[PDB]
Parts: C-alpha cells; structure tokens; sequence
C-alpha cells in the first residue's frame, strides 16, 4: 500500500459515487458503478492472503455481471421509447432486469449468497467502506426510478430480505456475518418503504450508515473477530462496553433510542395506506432479528466470562488507536429520538 | 386514423431533364448562377412545410428551367462543352482540378459569346 | 549534465513542452477557425424575403453578404 | 420490429446462461461474460446505427473499453487465484465456508 | 457480398492448399503478464485517441486540442508511473 | 438524490447527450425527429402522471415511428395474402419492373 | 445465399454464442468467441455500419481475446467428448431449429413481445444526402462536445492502470 | 434538382403501390385502402418496404444493400 | 471478370514468394562473398520451384500432439490472412475500395498474433508453450507503436481511404515532412516481421513460410504506399505501377541489406529498448504532429 | 558480380507488376474507357443510381450523352 495511491483510490470512491448521484444520463451511472466497481475492488486484498482473494474474486463476478444486467437494461429501455432521461421506464421487462440488477448489486434474499462471504474475509477499513457506499449509491438510482416500478418485485424482494438476513446469524459467531446479515435485513427496510415516501428511504439510509460506521468504529478500537475478544475488551477497558450495549441496542430498535425513529416512521407513512398486516409482519421480522443482537450483549457486557491474562500486561499501554470521528457518531445515533421532526431536514 | 391525399398520376407527369449526370455536375456552376433564382422559392417552400404533396408545382417550374438551361446552352458555344464533360468523365470521381484547360476553354467561349 | 545519461528522454520532454507551448504566439489559429466555419455542408436555406433586414442579399452577384476574398490571398 | 433483435436477445440470454452455470473453469464464465458483452454491443450499436441516432453514438465504443477493463480486470485477479492454488477451479474454494 | 467472395475464395483455396498438404502424401512468470494488460490499457487509450482525424473539422478546436493534450499527457503519466515504480523492470 | 448540480453551476455539461433535436454538430435530423419534439412540447409542464393521462396519442406515433410495429404487421399481412392468392394463381404479377 | 443474409449471419452467430455456452476447453471457447465476433462485425457492417464493428474488431479480437489464449497458455492445463457440453449444444440447434420453424412456417414468433417475423431490410433510409457518412461525425462529435466524458473515461483507465499493477503486487 | 426528383419518384411509387394495393385486398374484412397506422397526419418517410416491396427480391436487393457492399 | 481479378491478384503470391526466396538467399550470398543458387538450371528459378514441391510433397510432421482441430485451424488462419491482405492496398485501381483500410491493416496483424498463439498453443511440451509465449509477447509490443504512428500520418490528409493518401503525395514525398516517424514505423515493421535482428531459437512450415514472406511483401507494399512514392496520372497507369515496383524493390533490398548485419538483442534489453526509447518519443511526436497543423492553418481535406 | 542476382529480381519484379497492370486493364476493359465510380458517400451513391437509372440499360458507364435534352 502507498498513502499517495490510497488517496487516490478514495478520490475514486467518491468520484464514482458523485457521478451517481449527479447525472441525468444511463451511460453516465453506468460507469459510476464500474469505477465504483475498480475503486472498491483494491482496498479488499489489503493483506495477500488467499481469503481476501477469494472474497475479492466472488464480489467482483457479482457486482461485474450486476452491470451487465443493468446495462441490459438500459438498451431494452431504448428498444422500447429511446431517451437518455434517467427517469420514469417504459417496459415491464426492463424495470424487471433493472431491479434485479440492483438487487444483485445492494443485495436481497435471493442475491445475498456473497455478502458474508465478501464481508467474513477482508480488514476492518474494507468492509468499512464497502458497506457504506455499496448499500449509499444505488438509492439514488432507486429514488430517480421510482415511479415505474411493478410493486410485487420491490416487495417479495423486500419481505424474503428481512425474513432471510433475520434467519441468519443464530449460528455464526463471526461479527463480520453479524453486520452482514443486519444489513441484508435493513436493505430489506430500505426498499420496502419505497414506493410510497422515499423520504424515509434516504432518511434510514443515513441513519444506518451511521449505525454501522459506529459499529466498525467500535471494532477499529480493538482487533476482533469473536465474540471472546469482546469479553477480554469489556476485562480491558470499561467504556467499550456501554457503547456496544447501546449501540446493539439502538441496532435493535427499541423505543427511548435512536434505532426506533426509522422503524416508527415507516410504520406511520406505510399503515397510512392500508396495508396493515404486512407491517405488522415486517415488524415481528424485527423482533425477530434482535435475538443474535440480545446474545452478543450477553458475551459483551451483561454475563461476564473468564479472561486469559496477558491483560495484565494490556493493562500498561493505552488503547492507542485511532478513530476517525467515534464519539460525535455515536452521540447522534443514540440520542436522536426527540428530534423526530427532523425527518424533514432531508425533505 | 387518417387516410392518406396522395397526388394522383394526372400531377405525376412532368417531363425530367434525361441527361446523365457526369454532365450534370461538370456545368454545375453555371446551372447555379443564371437558373436555380426562382427555386429558392422551391426550397422555401419544402422549408415551411415540410410536406410533399404540396410543393410540387414549383419542382415543375425548376425542371423548365432546367430545360431552357439546357437549350440555351445547347443550341450555342459551345459544342467543345461536349469535349469538356467527356473529359471530365473519365476522371474517376469528377474533381474540378483535372481538366483545368478545356475548362477555361468553355469560360472563354460562354464569357465571349454569351 | 542529463545531456548524456537518457538523451531521448530530455529530447521527448523539449518537444513536447514546445508542442503544449506554441500555440500562444502563431499567427494562424484564427485563420484555421475561418477556414473551418467556412465550409458548407449543410444547405443554406432562403429565408422569407423581409422583417426590413438590410443584409441576405437576394443575388449571390451581390457582395452584401458575408464575403471572403482572403480565401484566394493565402 | 427488426426479428435480428429478437436473435440477439435470444443470444445474450445464452451467454447469460453460460456465465451462471460452469462447471469447473473460471475462464470459461469469464469468456461468456465477453461475449455476453459482445452481445449487448451489437445489439445497442444496430439500433442506435438504423434508428440515425447520429448524436449520441459514443455508447458503442465506451461499453467497449470499460467492460473490456473490466474483463481485464478479471484476468488480472484469476491469475491471482491461480497462483496462490494449484489449479483456477471452483473446486479448492472450499474454505471460506459459510 | 464483393469482399465475402474474395474472402470465401481464399479460405477455399488455403484449404485446397491444406488438403494436397496433408491427405495426397499418405508454470509461467508473474512479469510475464504485466506485459499483456499494460499493453491492453495502452491500446484502450489508443481506442480513445484514434478517431481524432475526423473531428479535425467542427466549429470548436482550442477544447478538443486541449482535451487530446490531456489524454496524451495521462498516457504518459501513466507510462511514467509504472517506469517509476518498477513495473517494467527486470 | 437526483442532484441538480447540472443546472446549479450553470454548466450544462451532460445534456447533449440526452436525446436528439440538440444541435448535432453537422446538422442532420433523424427518423424520428419531429415526434419527440411534439412529445416533448405534449409533457412538458406536466406532473408526469397526466401525461400519461393526456399525451398517449402522440406518445403511441412516437413509438409508431421509432419501431414501426403496427405497420410492419399490414405490411407482413399484405405479403401472406399475396403469397396465397398467388399459390391459388391469379394474376401472373405485373408489379415487378412495370405497372 | 438470399434476401435474409441479416438473419443468416444472426443464426450463425446464435451459433457460435451457444458453441462457447457449451464450456469447451477454454482456448475453443475463445475460438468460438472470435468466430462469433467476426460474424457480429459483418451484421453491424451489413447494416452499415462504417467504423465500429471494425473498430471493435481490433478491440476484442485484436486485443481481448489475445489475453484470453494468453492466460489459457500461461494459467490453465488440461494435462490427462463429455455428454453435457455435446448435449447442450444439441439444444442450442434444436432450440435454433424451433426459432426458425416458427419464423417460416408461421407468422411470427412472440415470447413476451410482439416481433414481426419477416425480412429485416426494413427498417433502412430512404437514401438521403449524407455526404459524410453520419457514423464518422457521430464519432467526430466524442471530440467536439465531449468534456466530461472523456475526462471520466481517461480518468478510469489511469485507475485502471494503476489497480491491475498494485493488485498484480504494486509496486 | 435531385431533390425535386426524388420526391416525384417517391409519390409515384406510393401511388402505384396503394392502387395494387386497392385492388389486391377485396376479401378481408375490416381493410380500408390507405389509412396510415399514425394518428396525427404529418408526411413521414417511409421504410424502404412500403415504396420497394413486393418486387420479388432483385430489384430490392440492388437499391436497399447496393452502396453498402458497392466495392 | 471478378473472380478474374481475385486469381490474377491471389495466383501471383506463389511466383513472388518463391522468387522472394531466391532473392533474398543471392542477396545474402553477395553480401558474404558466395554465388548460389545458381548451378541447378538457369540462375536458380527453378531452385525455387523445386524444393518448394519438396516441401509440398514431404512427409506431413506427424502428430505425436494432440487437437488436429486447432492444428489445421492455425496455419488456414496465417494464410488466409496472407491471401486476404493485399485486397485493399492501392496499387492505383485498388481491388476493393474502403472507407477505412489501416485499422484494418491492424487488425489482420493482430489475427496473424492470434496465429502464433494458437500453434503455440498446440505445439508441444512446455519449453515450446514458454518459447510461444515470449515470442507472442515481442510481437504484441509493437502494435501501439506501429498504431498510434500509422494514426500520426494518416493525420496530415485526413482520411482513412488511403487514395487520398496517394492523392496528397504528389507534390513532395511524406518522407520530408515525418522523417524520424518513418523511421520509428520502419524499425516497428522490422519488428513485426519477426526477422533479424530478432529470434526464433514445428509445421506446417510451408504454411508459415508463405505467411511470413507475404507479410513481409505487404509491409513493403505499405511502405512504398505510406511514406514515399510518386504522381499518379490517369491514362497511364503502369508508369506510376513500374516507378511504384522499383522502389518497393529497392526498400525490400534495403530490408534484407539491413538484415544481414547486425546480431540479435536481449529481451530485457528489447522491452527496455521499446518503452524507453520508443514510446515517449512516439507520444511526442505524436502531440507534436497533432498540435502542428491547428497551427499552420491545414486541417486535410477528410471530406 | 551482381549480375547474377538481377534477373531473379527481374522476374520477381514482372510477378510483381503484374497484379495491378491486369487489375487496371481488366477496369479500363468493364467500364468502356473509364474509372470505375469509387462509392465513398451516401450523396455520390444517388448520383451514380440517377446514373444508372438515366440510362436503361441497367448499368451506369452509357452516360447519353446530350442528345436527349428535348
Ligand atoms: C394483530 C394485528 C392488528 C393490527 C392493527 C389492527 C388493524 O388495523 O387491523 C386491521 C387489519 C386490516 O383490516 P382493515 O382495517 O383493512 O379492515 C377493513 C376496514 N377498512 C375498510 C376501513 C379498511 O387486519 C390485519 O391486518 C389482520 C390482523
Ligand atoms: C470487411 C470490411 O471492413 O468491409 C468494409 C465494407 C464496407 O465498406 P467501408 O469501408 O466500411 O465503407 C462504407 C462504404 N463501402 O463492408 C462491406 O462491404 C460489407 C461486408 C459484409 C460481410 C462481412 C463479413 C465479415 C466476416
């Protein structure tokens, strides 16, 4: 690694995703997922071994055969009434292929076989990275494209989403498949409210970014991949321990903490139409993705176990790393519950 | 939806200039100076409405002048015109810079003699 | 100096800093863009003859137009 | 409707077809993934060619060179694989197990 | 269907050609590979530059001349930056 | 976010490659010109759900013209009932090279 | 030899696309690819189709499918046919076969579309006075109008470079 | 000149193909003789199939593909 | 008529490359101090004709491989090729017109490195497979030097149609105005005929053969059609035709002069010499024959 | 000397002047004295069909000649 070469490659990051943002024409988008596809790619495989690799080699198939779908598209879209005005489709089968596309892309039920997988073998900075803007970029895409979507893709994709990354995580003991499965479940919320406010879909965008930048934070503190490390960090220092419980916590959702905000909201502007018991089971899905949250409180700072030593000589040192911005993030995921007419400062 | 208000046969007759067009081009700048006045009136016309079916009368009116063009030309100097397209024509594609002395030629007779 | 260690190099980096350079002082690059813009492909259409435009004239004869003469003087 | 266009779409959900089911070699997938590639090339250019869609032509050649960095992209990354194994198969990417 | 005939009949004479030829008588290096893809990128970028003659003649000149500079000098950037950090070096 | 920097810095950078009817440099016109130009002239003030309300008749030209569907199927039914009769035998044709 | 040679070319490049579909040995696969490609620059020929299909010629066939036979040599071996891949590409002919019956025996063919089944001369220009052969200006309009565009191409293949070396093991 | 040619040629041949087309399709319900598909009435091109149709093959296959394989 | 001109072009490949080989072994004879071939019939014509048939009429190279397949489809490839690609070369009434003929120019070399490949490929054990690969590496090093000088000097008349070309080398040679250009292309055509000063240290040898020696009279043909030569005048077209074989007899002369004299190079030293003597000075030269005619006011004529 | 070499350059030569002499006989032959119309534009293709059509004889190389003004 160069740090001359790292700056670039984030210049890229943020190019990639701006021209996302930005453009008003296909190609244009297209080529922002590529970059953002070339830039995403060389952060991964920051060590040499054959783990990263892998991951690596699985990520790049998918989000490469992603942009030739999304690219199949877009010349449907000119098979059909032939404009390069990112907006409102004219085809069925078009708005099909671009869903699925982007499902393949941020990842659904039936397109998140890679997402633990990508995420168990790579460093800390790349999953960082990778989740922030891989699940940011395309609800830009999905905001502009909105008005002409078939409402059972969204859907099915959205309810088989939770259920799926709800059901994972009972058995896996890897914290990278724990923020793995719980993004796969919150993309599921993400896109479910969409087609009737997409306000709270950018709005829950930003607030999980948040939550999740907070998490890896937390675990940029002190190097850990099982739950084990967490109960010799909750032996080592003592306010790592609060911030996971209250950070678990508000990943759960639960009313005097921030998590609860976005779920309230999409339960306000979705039971506002009256679909009533598909809420309902959408939020018996977050009960139920809260249990593996609930265990992991438990091995961190609940239920305390033996700790080997060596601590004791842990003891001497700080924790001397570094944060890129923990305790401003926290603060502004936690306690942001009465600041609920704050949703309109997005829109 | 609409029917259609196609020109019958009795306006698709209007005699056309049976010339080839390897002469065509080789009195180009002639045809373009004294005639090709009133078919601006022509291109005028197909530039406001863009609708054959309509403008046809003044095609008719630019193939007369095609035709008096081409009397007035062929009854005069020169008959050395005639030379000056056959030499033109094998040429390959018709450049201007080939056949510069039969050319000067036909602008010394057409200056003189009309 | 640099002279002898890779003389191409230095030859590449002189000739291509003139070629970035030299296009300030040369007398031609407004001759190249009159020569370009007076090129017709597409056909100049007649206009409806007046709202009392003192200019389009109506013969070709007729130098009221925009003419060139420069053209034919290098 | 121009049936060639039915062709290649017929063609391309082939290709398609061969980048998901591959038995043993990456290679194959990523040289089904090319044409794949080809596919929506030709399909894009003879539309935008007879529709006289004169403006906006760089489509072609743009689809070209990034998916074709992309393909080299790939290969970079299965020489990768193939030098820290023995073979480039889907076999011996048993670890990682989820 | 002119130049098909031209070609078809070379095929079919190379395999006359072929068939008197034969039925009347009777690991690797990792620098290797840096060679294929930087040439693969340089020729991407040749893909960029070469249709440059016919927009020699459009109304505007000093963007496009800047714009070919501008490729041309990232090629060579390009070019300096692998000279520089030894990936064509043995 | 459908960012609008486009039109904030004063830049239009990217909208000439959007449709046709922008000045291509050597002026030519496509196929279908001057329906997206009624198309647009239709839609263009409009909340993009009473144009589909109310500009579907030009819309429907506009892809009439663009795939040429619906007239390619006359077209291909003129064929099959010439091709017919002709095996029936009528007509021995003079349409080919005379009237 | 007839009025359908567009479509001709179309089946024989269907053809080629099922023959790498089948998984050969990577090197046929490429050998099909570049038959394939060859046979895709005639279509976009034929409907002229001045500059790209010969432009992508020298991109994919001159230079895609070179690193494919190149790290076929280098990666792969093959060192000691299967009923799969003859199977398969005996489902591509037969599945040709039915496209094609249903094209000339009936009217048309309709998957979830509506394709008039008929000779693809239509559509075609009226011959009009180009001049200039509106593919070249179209191209020549990359330079004349393309600001951003190139910036971000050029842009990502600098990037490109410099990803293929670190990941290749930069420096 | 050319142009004014042009659009003669082209209106004789709509003329001539509509009158065989009047009087080929005596049968078939429906079938008004020359009711465009377009509901707006504008003059359009056509296709190359409705002017060089139903001339058997050779005399289309010179005018339609000629410049693009002429040498 | 067609076909006619299709044999009278495609029959002459044979009489020229076996003629080829007599010329350039007396060449090589005369620059040592040998006479020969000459003593079998008159002057070693004959001597052609006859080993040729040898060679037709040997033994095939039995395999002892494997893929018959790909070891026919290999040399088809090189020969078809070698017939295919002097179709388009304006020898003043060309066979084929075209709007563009270099990048096609290109892509055939590329097709001809698809060739090596693929015999290298079908070759043998691995020291074949690693001496294949090498050779197809020093070939593909060349087809941007080769491309983006051929782009520079089809950049001073504009079009690809390369009669145009033919056209705007009337007045002085395109020698004057790009020396140093033609010599970099000149060298990268050395190059890419794979000769000396360059390695090869099996079959169908007569295929191969044939493919090399007509790629070699091709690039001489492009060469004499690219950078030098004279007027063409109508009416008379075998006086440019005579004045156009002299000197595409001379620079093959010259070709084979500068073949017999120097010893091969390094490969390290052969990458080296190419990325750091060619290339900066191509993308100079290149910026420098871009950025000069926006300034003498001559864009080409590219109609 | 190098007299020896030059008559096999000699016939290499003839062999090399004669694809293009045939190629441009056998063009002067088919066209009647002419250069074959080289078809680079859409605009010439029309031309040389208003040619062809003008003549009747179904090619282009008649060119009638101004006896059929009236
Ligand atoms: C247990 C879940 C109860 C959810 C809240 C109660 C509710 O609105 O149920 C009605 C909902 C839906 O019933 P509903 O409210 O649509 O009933 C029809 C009444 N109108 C016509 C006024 C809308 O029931 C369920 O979703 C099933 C439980
Ligand atoms: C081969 C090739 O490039 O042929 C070019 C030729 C079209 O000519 P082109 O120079 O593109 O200019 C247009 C006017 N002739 O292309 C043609 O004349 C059409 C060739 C059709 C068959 C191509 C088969 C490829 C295999």
């Amino acid at each position: 690694m160069n740090p001359i070469i790292l700056i670039i490659i984030l210049m890229t990051v943020m190019l990639g995703t701006i021209i996302v943002m930005i453009s008003t024409h296909w190609l244009l988008i297209w080529i922002g997922f590529e970059m953002n596809m070339l830039a995403i790619i060389p952060i991964m495989m920051k060590k040499h071994n054959p783990r990263a690799t892998e991951a690596s080699t699985k990520y790049f198939l998918t989000q490469s055969t992603a942009s030739m779908l999304l690219m199949m598209a877009i010349i449907i879209n000119l098979m059909f009434s032939g404009q390069w005005t990112v907006m409102k489709l004219f085809n069925p089968m078009a708005s099909m292929l671009m869903t699925m596309a982007l499902a393949m892309k941020l990842g659904m039920a039936p397109f998140h076989f890679w997402v633990p997988e990508v995420t168990q073998g790579i460093p800390l900075s790349s999953g960082l990275i990778l989740l922030t803007w891989q699940k940011l970029a395309p609800m830009s895409v999905l905001y502009q494209i909105l008005p002409s979507i078939n409402l059972d893709l969204i859907l099915t994709l959205s309810i088989l989403s939770i259920t799926i990354g709800g059901w994972g995580g009972l058995n896996q003991t890897q914290l990278r498949k724990i923020m793995a499965y719980s993004s796969i479940a919150h993309m599921g919320w993400m896109t479910a409210v969409l087609l009737y406010n997409p306000t709270m879909t950018l709005l829950n965008l930003i607030i999980y970014i948040i939550m999740t930048s907070t998490m890896f934070t937390l675990f940029m503190a002190n190097s850990t991949t099982t739950t084990l490390s967490l109960s010799h960090t909750w032996n080592k220092a003592p306010i790592m321990t609060i911030l996971v419980l209250i950070t678990l916590l508000s990943m759960g959702g639960l009313p005097p903490l921030s998590g609860f905000m976005p779920k309230w909201m999409i339960i306000q502007e979705m039971t506002k139409n009256d679909s009533i018991i598909l809420p309902t089971l959408m939020a018996i899905t977050a009960l139920l993705n809260l249990y593996f949250y609930m265990r992991l409180t438990y091995s961190t700072a609940l239920t305390m176990f033996p700790s080997t030593n060596n601590m004791k000589m842990k003891w001497q040192f700080p924790t001397t790393k570094r944060m890129t911005l923990l305790p401003t993030m926290t603060v502004l995921s936690t306690m942001l519950l009465p600041l609920t007419p704050i949703l309109s400062i997005l829109e | 939806p609409g029917i259609v208000e196609l020109p019958s046969l009795e306006d698709l007759k209007v005699q056309e200039v049976k010339v080839s067009s390897s002469v065509l081009k080789a009195a180009a700048h002639h045809y373009g100076a004294q005639c090709d006045k009133p078919n601006k009136e022509f291109m005028l016309c197909r530039w406001e409405e863009k609708d054959p079916r309509r403008c046809l009368e003044e095609g008719k009116l630019v193939n007369q002048c095609a035709l008096e063009f081409f009397r007035q030309i062929k009854r005069h100097c020169a008959e050395p015109f005639t030379e000056y397209w056959t030499c033109i024509d094998y040429s390959g594609l018709q450049l201007f810079r080939r056949c510069r002395k039969e050319q000067a030629q036909f602008d010394k007779c057409v200056l003189d003699k009309l | 100096n640099v002279w002898a260690k890779e003389p191409v190099l230095v030859a590449s980096f002189a000739i291509a800093g003139l070629a970035v350079i030299l296009p300030t002082l040369s007398p031609y690059t407004k001759y190249s863009l009159m020569i370009n813009r007076a090129t017709p492909y597409n056909y100049p259409v007649p206009l409806r003859d007046d709202g009392n435009m003192p200019d389009v004239p109506s013969h070709p004869q007729d130098p009221q137009g925009p003419s060139l003469e420069w053209l034919k003087r290098l | 409707m121009s049936l060639v266009y039915m062709n290649i779409m017929m063609a391309f959900t082939v290709s398609l077809t061969g980048l998901l089911m591959y038995r043993s070699h990456l290679m194959s997938s990523l040289l089904c993934l090319e044409g794949m590639m080809l596919s929506l090339f030709i399909l894009a250019t003879l539309m935008i060619l007879n529709s006289h869609f004169t403006l906006a032509s760089m489509m072609p050649i743009i689809l070209l060179v990034f998916a074709a960095c992309e393909a080299a992209l790939g290969l970079s990354l299965l020489v990768m694989v193939s030098n820290t194994y023995g073979t480039d198969y889907v076999q011996n990417l048993n670890l990682l197990q989820c | 269907m002119n130049l098909m005939i031209t070609l078809l009949t070379n095929f079919t004479l190379a395999t006359l050609l072929v068939t008197i030829a034969f039925w009347l008588p009777q690991p690797f290096s990792m620098k290797f590979f840096l060679v294929a893809i930087t040439f693969l990128l340089f020729d991407l970028e040749i893909a960029l530059l070469l249709p440059l003659p016919w927009a020699s003649q459009t109304t505007n000149l000093n963007t496009m001349l800047t714009m070919a500079l501008l490729l041309i000098f990232l090629l060579a950037v390009s070019l300096a930056y692998e000279w520089t950090q030894k990936g064509l070096e043995w | 976010p459908f960012f609008d920097v486009q039109k904030k810095l004063g830049v239009d950078l990217d909208h000439w490659m959007t449709i046709q009817s922008a000045e291509q440099p050597h002026r030519i016109p496509a196929r279908c010109h001057a329906f997206e130009k009624e198309w647009i002239e239709c839609a263009h003030g409009i909340g993009s759900i009473r144009a589909e309300k109310e500009c579907k008749i030009e819309f429907e030209d506009f892809r009439e013209c663009l795939l040429r569907q619906k007239t390619m199927k006359r077209l291909n039914a003129i064929k099959r009932q010439r091709d017919k009769l002709i095996k029936e035998g009528k007509y021995t044709p003079p349409p080919h090279h005379s009237g | 030899m007839m009025t359908y040679i567009v479509f001709i070319l179309s089946i024989i490049f269907v053809m080629g696309f099922v023959g790498f579909s089948s998984k050969p040995s990577p090197i046929y696969g490429g050998l099909g690819l570049i038959v394939s490609g060859g046979v895709g620059c005639g279509i976009v020929l034929n409907f002229g189709g001045s500059f790209l299909g010969l432009m992508v010629f020298l991109i994919y066939l001159g230079g895609m499918m070179v690193v494919f036979g190149y790290t076929t040599a280098m990666a792969t071996e093959q060192y000691p046919s299967n009923k799969v891949v003859l199977g398969t590409f005996i489902t591509g002919l037969l599945m040709e076969f039915l496209m094609v019956y249903y094209v000339l025996k009936d009217k048309e063919v309709e998957i979830v579309f509506k394709f008039n089944g008929m000779g693809d001369w239509v559509i075609y220009d009226t011959g009009d006075s180009g001049f200039f052969s509106e593919e070249a200006m179209g191209i020549a309009a990359l330079y004349s109008y393309g600001t951003w565009l190139v910036i971000v191409t050029g842009w990502s293949l600098l990037i490109g470079v410099v990803v293929i070396m670190e990941i290749t093991r930069g420096n | 000149l050319l142009q004014a040619e042009k659009d003669r040629r082209v209106l004789q041949m709509l003329r001539e193909n509509l009158e065989e087309e009047a009087t080929i399709m005596k049968d078939v319900p429906g079938w008004k003789v020359g009711e465009s598909v377009f509901h707006t009435t504008r003059w359009v091109t056509p296709m190359m199939g409705e002017l060089y149709g139903l001339r058997t093959g050779e005399e289309i296959l010179s005018s339609t593909y000629g410049f693009i394989w002429y040498t | 008529m067609f076909m006619i001109n299709v044999l009278t072009l495609i029959i002459p490949i044979l009489l020229a490359v076996a003629f080829l080989t007599l010329v350039e072994r007396k060449v090589l004879g005369y620059m040592q101090f040998r006479k020969g071939p000459n003593v079998v019939g008159p002057y070693g014509l004959l001597q052609p004709i006859a080993d040729a048939i040898k060679l037709f009429i040997k033994e095939p190279l039995r395999p002892a491989t494997s893929s018959i397949s790909m070891f026919i489809l290999a040399p088809i490839l090189a020969l078809t090729l070698a017939l295919t690609m002097w179709i388009p070369l304006p020898m003043p009434y060309p066979l084929i017109n075209m709007n563009l003929g270099v990048l096609f120019m290109l892509a055939m070399s590329s097709l001809a490195v698809y060739s090596i490949l693929w015999s290298g490929w079908a070759s043998n054990s691995k020291y074949a497979l690693i001496g294949a690969l090498r050779a197809v590496a020093q070939t593909i090093s060349y087809e941007v030097t080769l491309a983006i000088i051929l782009l520079s000097v089809l950049l001073m008349n504009g079009s690809f149609t390369l009669s145009t070309l033919i056209i705007t080398q009337e007045q002085v040679w395109l020698i004057f105005p790009a020396w140093p250009l033609a010599m970099m292309w000149f060298i990268s055509t050395l190059a890419e005929t794979n000769r000396a000063p360059f390695d090869l240290t099996a079959g169908p040898f007569a295929l191969f053969f044939m493919a090399e020696y007509a790629n070699i009279i091709m690039m001489n043909i492009f060469t004499t059609t690219l950078f030098l030569g004279a007027f063409h005048n109508p009416y008379m077209p075998e006086l440019y035709t005579i004045n156009f074989t002299i000197k595409s007899l001379l620079l093959s002369i010259t070709f084979l002069w500068i073949r017999a004299s120097y010893p091969r190079f390094r490969y390290d030293q052969l990458m080296h010499l190419l990325w750091k003597n060619f290339l900066p000075l191509t993308l100079a030269l290149c910026m420098w024959h871009v950025s000069l005619p926006i300034l003498l006011s001559s864009i080409p004529p590219q109609t | 000397m190098w007299f020896e070499v030059l008559p096999g350059i000699a016939v290499m030569g003839v062999c090399l002047f004669i694809p293009g002499m045939a190629t441009a006989r056998i063009h002067r032959f088919s066209n009647g004295g002419r250069e074959k119309r080289v078809a680079h534009y859409s605009y010439q293709w029309y031309l040389m069909e208003r040619d062809r059509r003008v003549s009747g004889v179904n090619r282009y190389y008649v060119s009638k000649g101004l006896e059929n003004i009236d």
